[PDB]
């Protein structure tokens, strides 16, 4: 009754939806709705499900057998595909979008929507293989105007936030402002996040620690009940914790210097015995190796140990001149359109 | 049945495939009573000379917190994440002090060793840029001599080259170089200038 | 709240330091004698710590003391107050919601609690919080309101003065602001200000809470609705110099030195001078003569005056401030003659430096290469800024 | 023209033309600043101030091309709204 009723509900509209799936193919059409309201349900369902691996694991063969059937022409194929890899994020998993991706009946055709899913799970992905550089930047940039990129839950823009604060803060970046009243006092409170995390808190740690558990598992949430569910998210948080603490580490290690990119040894050691209770060669050793790209090693009797960091591109007159080529070329490309636009 | 014969062949004879693994560890997330011990920490002490690598993360995913806690369901799982952690963060020197040779799947895997010191040579050569003789070989728990006997060769990629310094420092490997992952051609100075005035003019 | 000239006399007097001898004329119009416990005798320990001690004292300790044990023995005509005395329970409940009024009165109550001081001044300040809160009473607008001074001023001891801060930012800012009609006129206003500070800076008495500081830098000062008129008012030397210690201590709000330095110049109507002189240099902005200030002033005084407690960090933050100052622009300047000053060898002035750049309220490397702090462009890149705010 | 000052040092004091002064208090209120448009990378220990403005009418240029978005940008968000 209330919740469980519903719970039921929705498993034998799977149950159908999937035997449906395996009949037939021309079933569902080309309409964005469709294949992500089938997807949202569907990784709801599953989540909802665990803990109790017997319905679940009774459905994904059946799912397969409908994912490995062709759909009808059009993007539907793919459709069938981004609803099985939801099943199996929803299932725990994180690797298999690179399957998917290289798949050869989904670089036949694709038409935006599908695409949109695909990404989703990419993403995932792309967290998931540490590739921060990459992922940071896609996630930064706001969804592109084609057909759609969410219809039938909403939450997708959140969750695409959610994502990019995640890369940024593991990547070495952040936001800036451009936005509203509230932007400024966010971006300042973002900035001191950042920093707390990094050199102290505790606090920090635990937020961004709930936000990222969050992403690995993928989300739409489980709905949690007293007895199943509660197992199911303590053992998916302690495995995700301790990932995420070395991450931690490593960042910290990569954010702490002399002032400077070319320290002196004295500088190097001093931020040695800051960031660790241990003598400063044996967490030099530890630094050489958790700050991606050095030359100190070989710096020896050198001295001048270089630990360096990413910094800004060329510099500051080539910004300026970068701004004026976008300028010159969008005042042509502008003027081109506009006589377009009435002549043809 | 022919998954595990796989992860004991991937100690025994070397060999590695992700995807092989990803699916018997996605088979072992989703139903819990199928999980061994053994090939498990095959599947784990394979991840060791695959450092550095996302087969870690994986791993992390599909089993769950329970099976990964030593005590709760009485397995080594536990000792090798330990492990797992102290090399991937390169704490070489901790790793070597609580080393063990005394389980079965180290004993049934001919050369677990080499593949160890591989796995470390394969983080070295990842995220540093030259590194000193004596250094290398405190990675790896090797004498010098024995290394440089390994290492020379006349790829650099395949294994780091001697760069002999006589006297002063110490004589390095050639291994990764100044401006081989910093810069991309930015910072120099700009060559804008010449594209600035042909396309104004 | 409020009151009394001669006590207000023997209070700041005494907290400038120039001398005591003074009378207070008293018990006006704490009261006589009714909580706590007495005002004239925090004064007298303040006075013996500057500068024993002296006849006026032992005849406070004397009125504190008693009236009288057979009153004592007679108060409390029923029914609570146990267990030592409140009752910590019924504290407790008298809100949630507890609110429409069992009996009517406590009238009687007011006759039996009144008694008073003796000082015993925890329990005094926790009976004094129970008789507040009712809440319907009845007795009164001014009794009440003369009750919350009381427990703002004492005991200091902080639970009771964690609860007495918050008591003091909603009551006492609102009683001052008119309406009501017309009320509350200048005493009110000087005498609530000596209380505030006395429960929290530092004078000797006591003080710091965690941080409240910045309670005293929100109240005297802030502009919706403002007065300031009342603070100078009539001459308040002390307080000011007093004000100027709390901003260097503080070390932020946002506004920090530039509100000091307007506050201060008030040139000569009353204007004491110690304090003063390190700040008035520091934001003007010179450097060599702020710099030896500091350390005269701090040796000069404590005087009295100990904590102590405070004036260690009021020291740091002041040698941090004139540093970072001094490095911002400017050059592009060294580094052994800033190590040399500020006293031990280079590498610890090195870090010291670096913790303020650190914080982003510069832009600077230090070359520990050939000893140099360098500074950044950035304040100043001209062109490029105009193209970003346009676009 | 369009700086340099401190010429030299000690003539400063000396031409500007009361002897011999604080020196470095007076020296210092006077010329500080930073408001506005820059003066300084002063460094005391030689007493020399290498200024490099950047620029003078350049500013002024500048200050105009933006007084002139500010007006256009205010023109078109009253349009937007109607």
């Amino acid at each position: 009754w209330l919740l469980w009723d519903i719970f039921d509900e929705f498993l034998f509209q799977m149950t159908v939806v999937y035997q449906k799936r395996f009949t037939g193919r021309v079933g569902w059409s080309v309409n964005e709705g469709m294949q992500l309201m089938e997807r949202v349900v569907a990784e709801s369902g599953i989540e909802e499900a665990i803990q109790s691996e017997n319905l679940d694991e009774i459905t994904k063969p059946g799912a397969r057998h409908a994912q490995w059937m062709c759909g009808f022409f059009g993007i539907v194929t793919i459709a069938k595909v981004n609803v099985l890899l939801g099943d199996y994020m929803g299932a725990l998993s994180a690797l298999k979008p690179l399957d998917v991706y290289g798949r050869g009946r989904q670089i036949l055709l694709v038409v935006a929507p599908a695409y949109v899913s695909l990404l989703y799970h990419m993403g995932f992905s792309y967290l998931m293989l540490r590739r921060y550089a990459d992922a940071s930047r896609v996630f930064r940039l706001s969804l592109t105007t084609k057909v759609s990129s969410r219809k039938f839950s909403e939450k997708m823009q959140f969750d695409c936030a959610y994502m990019h604060v995640i890369s940024c803060i593991l990547g070495g970046m952040q936001p800036d402002n451009l936005s509203w009243l509230v932007e400024p006092r966010k971006l300042s409170g973002f900035e001191d996040e950042k920093e707390l995390l990094s050199a102290g808190d505790e606090e920090r740690f635990r937020e961004v620690f709930d936000r990222c558990s969050p992403k690995f598992l993928a989300i739409p949430p489980i709905t949690t009940i007293m007895y199943k569910g509660t197992d199911g998210k303590e053992l998916q948080a302690r495995l995700f914790r301790r990932a995420v603490k070395q991450q931690e580490d490593i960042i910290k290690l990569r954010g702490f210097f002399g002032v400077y990119q070319t320290t002196t040894t004295e500088l190097v050691k001093t931020v040695l015995d800051v960031d660790d209770g241990h003598v400063p060669l044996f967490a030099m050793r530890l630094r050489s190796r958790q700050l991606v790209h050095d030359g100190s090693s070989a710096d020896l009797l050198s001295g001048s140990y270089a630990v360096r960091s990413a910094i800004d591109y060329t510099v500051k007159g080539e910004n300026i001149d970068v701004v004026q080529k976008s300028s010159y070329r969008t005042t042509e490309s502008k003027y081109f359109m506009r006589i377009n636009n009435l002549r043809r | 049945r022919d998954l595990a014969k796989e992860v004991d062949e991937a100690l025994k004879q070397d060999k590695y495939d992700i995807q092989l693994f990803l699916r018997f560890l996605k088979s072992y997330v989703m139903a819990g009573t199928q999980p061994d011990k053994r090939l498990l920490l095959g599947i784990l002490l394979q991840t060791l000379p695959r450092f550095h690598s996302n087969d870690f993360l994986a791993c992390i995913s599909l089993v769950p917190g329970h099976v990964q806690d030593a005590p709760y369901v009485e397995k080594e799982l536990g000792t090798i994440y330990d492990l797992e952690n102290y090399l991937s963060c390169g704490r070489f020197v901790q790793f070597w002090e609580v080393w063990n040779q005394s389980k079965s799947l180290p004993a049934a895997s001919p050369s677990f060793e080499s593949q160890v010191r591989a796995g470390i040579l394969i983080v070295v050569s990842s995220t540093l840029e030259k590194v000193p003789v004596a250094k290398m070989a405190a990675y790896l728990g090797v004498n010098p001599d024995q290394l440089q006997s390994t290492l020379t060769e006349a790829a650099s990629i395949a294994g780091e080259a001697v760069s002999i310094v006589s006297c002063d420092t110490e004589t390095v490997t050639f291994a990764k170089s100044i401006f081989n992952a910093p810069e991309s051609d930015s910072n120099q100075q700009p060559l804008r200038f010449s594209d600035i005035v042909s396309i104004v003019s | 709240l409020d009151k009394h000239l001669a006590l207000g006399l023997l209070y700041f007097y005494d907290e400038q330091g120039l001398d005591v001898a003074d009378a207070l004329r008293a018990v006006q119009a704490t009261t006589a004698l009714t909580a706590e416990g007495e005002v004239s005798v925090e004064q007298e320990r303040k006075i013996k710590e500057t500068a024993q001690r002296a006849r006026p004292a032992l005849d406070e300790f004397f009125e504190k003391s008693e009236t009288e044990n057979s009153t004592y023995q007679f108060k409390l005509t029923g029914s609570e107050i146990d267990a030592l005395r409140s009752n910590r329970e019924l504290s407790r409940d008298v809100l949630e919601a507890k609110g429409i009024t069992s009996n009517v009165m406590k009238a009687v109550m007011e006759l039996a609690y009144l008694y008073y001081d003796a000082a015993r001044y925890t329990d005094a300040s926790e009976l004094l919080s129970l008789c507040q809160c009712v809440v319907g009473y009845e007795i009164d607008q001014r009794t009440l309101l003369w009750g919350k001074l009381v427990s703002d001023m004492c005991t200091c001891n902080w639970p009771s003065a964690i609860a007495a801060a918050e008591k003091i930012r909603r009551q006492q800012n609102a009683d001052v602001f008119e309406e009501d009609i017309f009320r509350v006129a200048n005493t009110t206003t000087t005498r609530e200000r000596a209380w505030l500070l006395h429960w929290v800076l530092f004078p000797f008495f006591k003080g710091g809470n965690q941080y409240s500081t910045h309670l005293l830098n929100f109240v005297f000062d802030i502009k919706t609705n403002f007065v300031y008129q009342s603070v100078v008012e009539t001459v308040c030397p002390h307080y000011l110099r007093y004000i100027c210690a709390a901003a260097i201590l503080n070390k932020q709000r946002r506004s920090a030195l530039r509100s000091a330095a307007a506050m201060v110049l008030n040139v000569y109507e009353y204007s004491d001078p110690i304090t003063q002189l390190v700040n008035a240099i520091v934001n003007r902005q010179s450097f060599e003569d702020a710099l030896a200030l500091l350390p005269e002033v701090k040796s000069t005084a404590l005087g009295d005056y100990f904590l102590i407690l405070h004036a260690n960090e009021i020291l740091e933050n002041a040698r941090r401030l004139i540093f970072a100052r001094y490095m911002m622009t400017h050059g592009v300047v060294s580094i052994p003659y800033v190590a040399e000053k500020l006293g031990t060898r280079t590498a610890d002035a090195e870090v010291w430096l670096a913790n303020l750049i650190s914080e982003t309220k510069q832009r600077a490397k230090i070359d520990s290469v050939s000893e140099q702090m360098i500074v950044g462009s950035q304040a100043r890149s001209v062109h490029q800024t105009v193209l970003d705010k346009l676009e | 023209r369009c700086n340099f000052a401190t010429i030299s040092v000690d003539l400063m004091m000396k031409k500007y033309g009361l002897n011999e002064n604080e020196v470095k208090c007076i020296i210092n209120d006077i010329i500080s600043e930073s408001n506005s448009s820059l003066i300084a990378f002063w460094d005391r220990e030689d007493k020399y101030l290498h200024v490099d403005r950047s620029n003078t009418s350049r500013l002024q240029y500048l200050v105009e091309g933006i007084a002139e978005s500010v007006v256009e940008v205010a023109q078109y968000s009253e349009r937007r709204v109607r």
